[PDB]
């Protein structure tokens, strides 16, 4: 068991404790952590309704939910002083983006077949501009294939690197200097600020990932 | 020409239509109903039930367990931080 293996097993243990161990005896009261889980479920389900809804949102809600919780638990363990960003390779997010894009393309080619190629021509763009439109949309989808990974992974790695470099460059905070007053404590203020920024960015980019994969699923299932 | 007899025909159909469906729905759950917190099962011991009762209960429901988990992971990771670098 390497560092990644122990990190993932700890993540699984804590995430399953947050649900099956929160319920002391699984009452109908729906306690504060229970109501937090309920709110999260309701929010993800209404992403699904709003962005992929109309015939088959419910079928595709569960992957949105599971990806949201996985990214949530990954981002939650990002700010702890020891917390390592899942072996600090972040290629896992790229793999997730690639596999999700591949699955969306497979779903499009299954439910539409050759009609999936008509998605490159939404409303107009007649024959003189058809090749340009199809090239542009194919390149946009290729960029989408890498958009999700080079996004959450990039932000997590950048936050961790900022954390490390900040901590390294203020090593003389009150070691030997004589000017360690509040002016020298300002670096602590910026470190606190980047703590808050990393937390908010992680949460909002988990929401970003959810809404982006919902939009991609809608584009796959519904042609416009 | 004669007197028909309505006032004793409720035997075939109970009075009302809409609440008839709710009658069976609300009469059956009262039999196996907890009087007042029967079988609370608030006490347990499985090497982790004490932690759930003390911290993971709905009475407190604070952020302290998360901070304790962070402190524990820091303590665990200090050793391998020394081992690696």
């Amino acid at each position: 068991l390497t560092t990644f293996s122990l990190y993932t097993i700890i993540v699984l243990l804590v995430i399953t404790s947050l649900y099956t161990l929160t319920n002391n005896n699984n009452k109908i009261i729906g306690s504060r952590w229970l109501i937090s889980q309920e709110a999260i479920y309701d929010t993800i389900m209404n992403m699904t309704k709003g962005q992929i809804g109309g015939k088959n949102w419910g079928l595709y809600f569960p992957m949105i939910f599971t990806l949201f919780m996985f990214i949530f638990i990954a981002n939650l363990i990002s700010m702890i002083p020891y917390s390592f960003a899942l072996s600090a390779h972040l290629v896992f997010i790229i793999s997730l983006s690639i596999v999700i894009w591949l699955g969306n393309t497979i779903l499009g080619l299954y439910k539409h077949g050759w009609v999936f190629f008509s998605l490159f021509v939404p409303a107009g763009t007649p024959l003189p501009l058809v090749p340009l439109l199809v090239i542009i949309e194919t390149l946009s989808y290729f960029a989408r294939a890498i958009s999700l990974g080079l996004r959450l992974g990039s932000n997590i790695l950048a936050g961790h690197l900022l954390m490390v470099i900040l901590a390294g460059l203020t090593f003389n905070f009150m070691l030997i200097n004589l000017f360690t007053l509040v002016f020298g404590f300002v670096p602590l203020a910026m470190i606190l600020a980047i703590m808050m920024l990393e937390f908010a960015i992680g949460i909002i980019q988990g929401y970003v990932w959810a809404i982006l994969t919902a939009s991609y699923l809608k584009d796959a299932v519904y042609l416009h | 020409v004669s007197t028909l007899i309505p006032p004793k025909v409720v035997s075939s159909k109970n009075i009302g239509s809409a609440p008839n469906a709710k009658r069976i729905a609300n009469v059956v759950h009262f039999y196996k109903s907890l009087p007042q917190g029967p079988a609370p099962a608030i006490k347990a011991n499985t090497r982790l039930a004490r932690y759930k009762a003390k911290y993971f209960d709905g009475d407190n429901a604070s952020g302290k367990p998360l901070w304790h988990f962070a402190l524990g992971i820091i303590a665990f990771g200090y050793s391998m931080e020394y081992y690696f670098h």
